[PDB]
């Protein structure tokens, strides 16, 4: 037969991972506010997402669709002040 | 990529606009700061005629 | 045999407070009729599953926690 | 920060109670191997086995022989219990789900593993029993021998993929797993990593019937614990390199027509759905790997010293340059060198 | 430049002050490799060159090669005398 | 096949005009003379000839032994590398004009003249990106200098070959 | 450019531009939007772009100074072709963006709401979709059916859509 | 909170001072340890200045390897200005320092590669040379 | 060779006065060579910012000797959690 | 009992020898040096008959190679 | 203070918690007899080359196997071209593993019996 008592620590190993996943997913995409996340993201997809805080007023990974900016947005630029690399 | 190539340009003119302004925008901050004195403000440190943006802020 | 099969159906045979009873003192589950009862006050039960092993035919529940 | 702090919480729970639990799921599984129980009676189902032996030697005194560096005996476990612990920050249980999400992922693996020869290499100098000098020495050997094989099957990989980022490697085998076009490779992997991990039939580095016990010899209570958190940590760890690189990571089916069938929007039901599927299906690879760990403690006799050795640098080490040679060549002849 | 130099410094005296062991004479070499090694990389960085970080690389592999070959002579030096009493 | 940098034109690396700056191995080969598969066999039999002879002068153990057949062997595959490249190394000197070319000349010029008909181009067609072709002929060109310390030839279709 | 390093502080100017320059209006889309509509973007804009680049490529580095006039062409034909998109095919577009904002901006996880977008676009705005540089023996990966990748979870408002589009027979 | 982070090179700095503890051990493993401490160190500045793939190869290489043979060996024989960090868009594909390193290395210096192959076979050669006795 | 070479495979920092100064030194000779030492400080300019950290320290000099008020529009340093908000 | 044959004496007899005695290394080598040679090999074979090479990505904006044409709209 | 930095320092934390619960709540009587080194119950250096062979050897082989890492990351930018460089280097260093496997290097009474009649 199969030996169910020789399963139960490999049901509870598999259990804790499976809801620790899960718990981790909603956490996830309850920081994110309601999407999923952005994996492997380069130079370019920083700087878009800065851009993007901008644009919506800084919530987040929000995103607007309209074809003409907001007045702060020409005020609102941001260069980095960086400390000298002694 | 060809979709990265379509946008760069828009991106581009915003950022050389928003450096257009914040290079004069310093000069006269720093002109400012030096009336009344014998220095000149306009003078580049470089030789060319060519526009350079400031590098090296004083610390805010 | 150690089939879950097995352990459902001695549960099922045996009835909840049993079964607690069992998982408490033996670890097991064995659902066998009594024979007998000591002078001490132990049960001794036998059964004739066929899924049970050459000597686990007969067991004891001892009367106590603290048995011996 | 709350929600950080829930995450790691949660995180780490999970990882040592798995730790926890897989001493356990061996002792029942050779137990059931060798037509016998195994625990079942601390707990019920013997599910309290594993704390029973943690409280048991955290009451332990500790015993600093008199030659011994103290400070280096106690720290020695410490810090390869640390590192194989460092190790899981990384590992993802769905797209971008991970403590950390470096874009250098599969460098930090490979640190983090190289960083794990130092208690073998400490412990020997702070014992002072000869036994544990000897086991030292040669256990030292063996595991960097075996991690070249394990770094090498890195590169073979990140061939395909061109990227060191743990998700990204995942997300490339939607279309297969690597498994497949490279089993034999995935059978090296498994060699090495019982190698690697100090684990029969290699466990020559701890190994009671040639040496008494190992290198632990002189190690009671807490450091004790430490060497054997550390260990089961690195061979869950281990098995989570393999699920990664070659079995296709928290990938299991296409399941977008069922979710198409169950909602009709998104929610955190959905969301819930979702990350419990990837997380099911790399934590099932996970057990995969760690029965088949303790199928192979079951099976076979220990190797000596000399066969191990010349095992990993005569067999697998130019088996491995030669798939270096053949992978980029079928990439060249087919036009399929990847993109980054 | 700061950290990288006076690592570069500390080992060099530690080499030549030595007088306790052999150990320490190849572990400031080791250093003063590192510290070279760290005010290149700070320079590769504020020139965002790619020279710098490649002549980096090359050090590093050049300085496991050496690692190997000294400790080699080491033992080829042991080989005779049983002992190193430095 | 379009230059992505500017070469020099029809410069004169001695006295004779200018074939090809940066031969692809195929030409190379393919332009050798006669006299060079005579180098070729001279340092084939030369080499093994040579061994020999060292031990007639002073036997390696007092009394004279005609050297193994290994040894032998050996000698045959390193004396046809060396006549290898000093043969390669006779004809892409012609290339560049520093020898005497009037036959490798004509035949380039047909050859040439043949591709040029056929719509193909001068140099062939490469599988590399241009930037990949400048890299591959600036690590290309003149490397028959080093032909006593390294061996490096030309084996990418690269359009900088110094003619108009 | 390098990405900032040990410390840095996010500092803003609060100047006007000089009052010589003439005023433009900036785009406010976002990067869900706006890599939904590069293509027809480019469609649309090629000369302007390419206009802008030569003349930052002449100025020989005044570029930021010399090249405000085309730049400001530049990002005007841009806001005009979005307001085209948000005026005749809003619905689809927004399909399009938040499907991409879901599967981590890969245009390969939005394939049916790009279908419909792309049609909307051709029939009201006579902007094509084209992946420049592909022999014709090559075939465009948004147009190939059966693709060896697809999305972990069709997007559900996309798929009902695409359905009901395949029955109107629109797509 | 963000002095820390201001602050993080100077740490790096003192602790590196402090830890060339290597000169003055009393036990040469010991020194090796403060080696190894200093190693750890120089990875933790090495991510600061934004070099993090470098700290990486540096815990590979120099710890993983070389402190582990240092250990083997000796088990068995007896400008106050600040920056201005400004961005454009002409980088449209993820090129890293790694990739960079790959590119001009295997294109630009091949031969640069192969003296280092050769290099490598020297490494490999002469340890054996030395250390084993034929025949 | 990699000079010129930036961290992601571009053109550095300092390239566009290199490239310009190298321009010099092809056209003139020798004797010539003089001509363009301009551009070469303009090179080590952008290398070192040497005459541009002395310009801010005279006007960080008096701008610490003066204590009447400024009025320009100023720089105003935000968190980076603040960035586009309000 | 079973011994090296050298290769210089027989090709062919010693590849079996070594195939049936020193399989690790036989094997080893083969795959090895399957590598290279079918790629001088039968990469060409591929371009001719099953599909080309593709046509080469961007790595920057394609910048034209012509004056700039002025140009009218979308102006102030 | 994301995730990942919080995580690396906690691990710590949690073995310092747990070796400071060891030492306040277990006994601790040391005597001489229980601090001998343990070898079977009872009171109580040449090596080889192969030894000192492995760990020496094994940092070139770790150094070739690590100068690949910048070539499987630029694969498809150095095209056809960078392919060929990796292959002669690793061509090279196959040599020297050769050489290895060839020596022996990490390896570790038949006389007849003549009576004068
Ligand atoms: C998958 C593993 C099983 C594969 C072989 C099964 C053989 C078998 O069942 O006959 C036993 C049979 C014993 O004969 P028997 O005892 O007289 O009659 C059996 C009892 O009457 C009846 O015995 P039974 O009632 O146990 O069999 C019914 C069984 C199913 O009966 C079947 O055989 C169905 C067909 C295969 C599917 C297996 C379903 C269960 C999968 C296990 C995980 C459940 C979750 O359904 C169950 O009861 C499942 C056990 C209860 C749940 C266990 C608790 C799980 C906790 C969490 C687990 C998570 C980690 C995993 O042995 C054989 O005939 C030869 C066995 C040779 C196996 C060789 C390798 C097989 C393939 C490799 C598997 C790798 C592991
Ligand atoms: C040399 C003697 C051995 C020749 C073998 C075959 C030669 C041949 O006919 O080529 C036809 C072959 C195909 O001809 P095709 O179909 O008409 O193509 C026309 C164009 O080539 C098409 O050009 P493309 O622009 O369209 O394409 C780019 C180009 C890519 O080309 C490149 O990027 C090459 C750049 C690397 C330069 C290598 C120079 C050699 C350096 C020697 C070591 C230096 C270390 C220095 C250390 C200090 O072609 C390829 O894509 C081919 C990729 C690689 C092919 C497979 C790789 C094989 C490597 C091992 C072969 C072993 C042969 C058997 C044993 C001998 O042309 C090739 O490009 C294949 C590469 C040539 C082999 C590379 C290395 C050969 C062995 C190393 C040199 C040993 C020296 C021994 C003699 C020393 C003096 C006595
Ligand atoms: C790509 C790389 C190609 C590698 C493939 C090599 C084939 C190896 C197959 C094999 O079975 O090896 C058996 C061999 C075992 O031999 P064994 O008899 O068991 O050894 C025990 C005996 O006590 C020991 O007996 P032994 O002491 O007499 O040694 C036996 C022999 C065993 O090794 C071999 O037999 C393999 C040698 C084959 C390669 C030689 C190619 C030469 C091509 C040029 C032809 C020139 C002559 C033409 C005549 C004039 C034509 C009109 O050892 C060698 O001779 C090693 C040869 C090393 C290089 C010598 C060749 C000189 C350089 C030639 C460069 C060519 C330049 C061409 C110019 C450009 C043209 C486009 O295993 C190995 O060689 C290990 C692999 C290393 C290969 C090198
Ligand atoms: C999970 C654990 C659950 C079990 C919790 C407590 C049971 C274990 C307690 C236990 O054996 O220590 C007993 C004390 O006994 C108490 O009465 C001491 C009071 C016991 C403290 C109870 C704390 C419970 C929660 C701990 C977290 C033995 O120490 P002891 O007398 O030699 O006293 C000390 C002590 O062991 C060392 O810290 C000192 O360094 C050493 O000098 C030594 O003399
Ligand atoms: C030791 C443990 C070895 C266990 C290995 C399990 C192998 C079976 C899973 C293979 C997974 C893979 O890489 O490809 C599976 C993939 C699933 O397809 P699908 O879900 O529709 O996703 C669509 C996008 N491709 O696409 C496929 O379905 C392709 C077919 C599956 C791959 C070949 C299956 C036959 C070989 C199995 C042998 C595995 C080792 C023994
Ligand atoms: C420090 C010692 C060694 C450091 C190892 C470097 C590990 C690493 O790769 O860090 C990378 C990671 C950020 O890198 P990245 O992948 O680009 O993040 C993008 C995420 N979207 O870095 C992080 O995410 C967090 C940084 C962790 C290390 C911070 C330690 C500060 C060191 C100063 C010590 C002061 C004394
Ligand atoms: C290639 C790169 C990967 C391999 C690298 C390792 C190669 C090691 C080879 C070697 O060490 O040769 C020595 C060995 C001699 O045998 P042995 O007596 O054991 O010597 C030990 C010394 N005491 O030699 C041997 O006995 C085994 C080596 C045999 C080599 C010849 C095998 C020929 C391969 C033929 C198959 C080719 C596949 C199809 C080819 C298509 C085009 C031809
Ligand atoms: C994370 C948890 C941190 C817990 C560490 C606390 C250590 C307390 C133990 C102690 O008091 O000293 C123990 C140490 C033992 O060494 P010793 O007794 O000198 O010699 C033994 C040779 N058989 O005795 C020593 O030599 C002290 C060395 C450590 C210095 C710390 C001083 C602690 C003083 C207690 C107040
Ligand atoms: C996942 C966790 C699964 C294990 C829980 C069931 C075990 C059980 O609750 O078992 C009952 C335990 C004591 O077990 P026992 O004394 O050995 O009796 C077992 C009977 N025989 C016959 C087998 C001896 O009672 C308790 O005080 C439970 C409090 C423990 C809480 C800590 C749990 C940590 C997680």
């Amino acid at each position: 037969a199969i030996p169910f008592e020789a399963l139960l620590p490999y049901g509870i190993i598999f259990g804790l991972l499976t809801a620790g996943g899960g718990a981790m997913q909603v956490l996830h995409v309850y920081r994110n506010g309601g999407v999923r996340d952005r994996f492997a993201i380069d130079q370019w997809d920083s700087q878009m997402m800065e851009r993007d805080l901008r644009l919506n007023g800084g919530q987040g990974r929000k995103q607007v669709d309209q074809a003409t900016a907001p007045e702060a947005f020409k005020h609102n630029h941001v260069w980095k002040s960086e400390r000298p690399l002694i | 990529l060809w979709a990265r190539i379509y946008l760069m340009p828009l991106l581009q003119a915003e950022e050389d606009r928003q450096t257009v302004r914040r290079s004069i925008a310093q000069l006269e901050r720093e002109k400012e700061i030096m009336k009344g004195t014998g220095f000149d403000v306009d003078k580049s440190v470089y030789n060319d005629g060519k526009f350079h943006a400031p590098a090296l802020m004083i610390p805010p | 045999s150690s089939s879950l099969y097995r352990v459902l159906r001695n549960a099922w045979e045996v009835g909840p407070r049993s079964y607690w009873k069992q998982l408490n003192s033996i670890g097991d589950t064995k659902s066998g009729r009594l024979v007998g009862t000591d002078i001490y006050g132990n049960k001794f039960y036998e059964t004739d599953h066929q899924d049970e092993i050459h000597l686990r035919t007969r067991y004891v529940e001892y009367k106590e926690k603290d048995y011996d | 920060m709350i929600i950080n702090i829930v995450e790691i919480l949660i995180f780490l729970v999970c990882v040592l109670f798995s730790v926890a639990y897989l001493t356990v799921a061996e002792r029942k599984t050779l137990a059931y191997m060798q037509r016998r129980l195994g625990p079942n009676f601390v707990g019920y189902y013997g599910l309290l086995q594993a704390f029973a032996d943690a409280v048991k030697l955290l009451l332990k005194e500790i015993v600093l022989p008199k030659e011994s560096n103290y400070i280096i005996l106690v720290i020695s476990p410490l810090i390869t219990l640390i590192t194989a612990l460092i190790g899981w920050v990384v590992i993802p249980l769905g797209p971008g789900i991970t403590l950390g999400e470096l874009n250098l992922g599969i460098l930090f693996s490979l640190a983090i593993g190289s960083l794990g020869v130092f208690g073998s290499l400490l412990s020997g100098w702070s014992s002072n029993s000869k036994y544990s000098l000897l086991g030292s020495i040669r256990s030292t050997a063996q595991l960097i021998s075996y991690e070249l094989i394990l770094t090498s099957i890195f590169i073979i990989i990140i061939m395909f993929v061109s990227s060191l980022n743990i998700t990204t490697i995942i997300e490339t085998q939607r279309v297969v797993w690597y498994c497949i076009p490279l089993l034999p490779l995935l059978l090296i992997f498994f060699i090495a990593s019982v190698a690697e991990t100090a684990r029969p039939p290699f466990d020559l580095t701890e190994s009671e019937s040639e040496l008494v016990a190992g290198y632990f010899t002189e190690y009671s209570g807490s450091p004790f614990v430490f060497f054997f958190l550390a260990e089961y940590s690195n061979i869950i760890l281990i098995s989570a390199f393999n699920g990664y690189l070659l079995l296709g990571g928290y990938l299991s089916f296409n399941y977008s027509y069922l979710f198409n069938i169950l909602f009709n929007d998104y929610s955190y039901v959905s969301f819930l759905f979702e990350g419990l599927i990837n997380s099911s299906a790399y934590a099932i690879k996970l057990v995969f790997l760690m029965f088949s760990f303790i199928w192979v403690r079951a099976a076979f006799p220990r190797f000596t010293y000399d066969n191990l050795i010349n095992f990993c640098w005569i067999i697998l080490l130019p088996l491995l340059f030669g798939i270096f040679l053949i992978i980029p060549s079928t990439l060249y002849i087919f036009d399929s060198f990847p993109t980054l | 430049m700061f950290i990288g130099t006076i690592i570069l410094v500390l080992s060099f005296l530690g080499f030549v002050f030595n007088r306790r062991n052999i150990i320490l004479a190849f572990i400031c070499l080791e250093t003063m490799l590192l510290g070279i090694n760290l005010i290149l990389l700070r320079n590769s960085v504020l020139f965002d060159d790619i020279s710098g970080s490649l002549f980096a690389i090359v050090i590093i592999i050049l300085a496991g090669v050496e690692s190997a070959i000294g400790l080699s002579l080491l033992v080829s030096y042991y080989r005779l005398r049983g002992v190193i009493n430095s | 096949s379009t230059p992505l940098v500017k070469t020099s034109v029809n410069y004169s690396y001695g006295d004779y005009p200018l074939i090809d700056a940066d031969p692809h191995f195929k030409r190379v080969v393919g332009y050798m003379r006669p006299s060079d598969y005579g180098v070729i066999g001279l340092a084939t039999a030369a080499l093994p000839a040579g061994i020999c002879f060292a031990e007639w002068l002073d036997p390696v153990k007092g009394k004279f032994a005609r050297p193994s057949v290994k040894f032998l062997r050996v000698a045959t595959m390193l004396g046809f590398a060396v006549g290898f490249g000093a043969a390669y190394a006779r004809s892409s000197l012609r290339f560049f004009g520093v020898t005497e070319n009037a036959r490798e000349y004509k035949k380039d010029e047909a050859q040439m003249a043949a591709r040029k008909a056929a719509g193909l181009e001068p140099y062939g067609t490469s599988s590399l990106t241009p930037e990949l072709q400048e890299i591959a002929a600036k690590n290309s060109a003149h490397s028959i200098a080093g032909l006593f310390i390294f061996p490096w030839f030309n084996f990418v279709n690269h359009p900088y070959h110094g003619r108009e | 450019p390098r990405e900032a390093a040990a410390h840095w502080v996010p500092f803003e100017d609060k100047a006007n531009m000089p009052d010589n320059v003439p005023d433009v209006v900036e785009v406010g889309a976002t990067s869900a939007p706006l890599l939904s509509a590069s293509y027809f973007i480019g469609a649309k804009c090629k000369p302007y772009n390419d206009d802008f680049m030569l003349c930052r490529e002449e100025s020989q580095g005044s570029g930021a100074i010399d090249c405000l006039k085309e730049g400001r062409r530049v990002t005007r034909c841009a806001v005009s072709v979005i307001e085209d998109i948000n005026k005749s095919c809003l619905d689809e577009f927004r399909l399009h963006w938040q499907c991409l904002e879901q599967n981590n901006h890969q245009l390969s996880g939005c394939r049916k709401a790009e279908a419909l977008l792309n049609k909307c676009v051709f029939t009201k705005l006579n902007l094509e979709k084209k992946i420049p540089g592909l022999r014709p023996d090559e075939e465009p990966v948004f147009l190939k059916k059966d693709p060896w990748i697809k999305p972990a979870v069709d997007d559900f408002k996309s798929v009902r859509a695409y359905a009901e589009a395949k029955k109107n027979g629109t797509l | 909170m963000m002095y820390l982070t201001y602050y993080f090179i100077e740490i790096t700095i003192f602790l590196a001072i402090l830890c060339t503890f290597i000169i003055s051990a009393k036990n040469p493993m010991v020194s090796i340890l403060y080696m190894i401490a200093l190693f750890v160190i120089a990875a933790m500045y090495l991510y600061l200045i934004g070099l993090g793939i470098f700290s990486l190869l540096y815990i590979m290489i120099y710890i993983g390897a070389i402190a582990v043979l240092f250990l083997f060996i000796i088990t068995l024989l007896d400008n106050d200005y600040n920056t201005i960090i400004t961005q454009d868009w002409f980088n449209i594909e993820n090129t890293t320092l790694l990739t960079t390193i790959g590119n001009v290395l295997l294109t630009n210096n091949a031969f640069i590669l192969l003296v280092l192959a050769i290099v490598l076979l020297l490494g490999i050669i002469g340890p054996i040379s030395i250390t084993m006795k034929h025949k | 060779t990699a000079a010129g070479i930036s961290l992601t495979g571009g053109r550095n920092r300092c390239f566009s006065e290199w490239q310009s100064f190298m321009h010099c030194t092809a056209k003139t000779d020798a004797k010539s060579r003089a001509q363009c030492l301009p551009n070469f400080e303009d090179y080590m300019e952008c290398l070192h910012h040497t005459k541009e950290k002395a310009r801010l320290r005279e006007i960080e000099s008096v701008l610490k000797q003066k204590k009447e008020g400024l009025e320009a529009p100023p720089v105003k340093v935000i968190p980076v959690k603040a960035i586009g908000l309000v | 009992i079973n011994a090296n044959p050298g290769f210089w004496n027989g090709p062919f007899r010693y590849l079996r020898w070594s195939a049936h005695n020193r399989p690790h290394l036989f094997f080893a080598f083969a795959i090895g040096i399957a590598g290279p040679v079918a790629a001088l090999t039968l990469t060409p074979l591929r371009r001719k008959y099953l599909y080309p090479d593709h046509s080469p990505l961007p790595q920057s904006y394609p910048l034209p190679q012509r004056a700039r044409e002025q140009l009218t709209g979308f102006d102030d | 203070m994301n995730t990942f930095i919080i995580f690396i320092i906690l691990i710590p934390i949690v073995g310092f918690a747990l070796l400071a619960v060891n030492i306040l709540l277990a006994v601790y009587k040391p005597y001489n007899e229980k601090l001998g080194a343990f070898e079977c119950g009872l009171t109580s250096l040449a090596f080889n080359a192969a030894f000192i062979l492995v760990a020496i050897l094994f940092l070139p082989f770790d150094l070739e196997i690590s100068t690949l890492l910048p070539y499987v990351m630029s694969i498809y930018l150095v095209s056809n071209y960078g392919f060929t460089i990796v292959l002669l280097f690793l061509l090279i260093l196959i040599i020297g593993f050769v050489y290895e496997i060839n020596t022996n290097a990490l390896k570790i009474n038949t006389d007849s019996l003549i009576y004068k009649l």
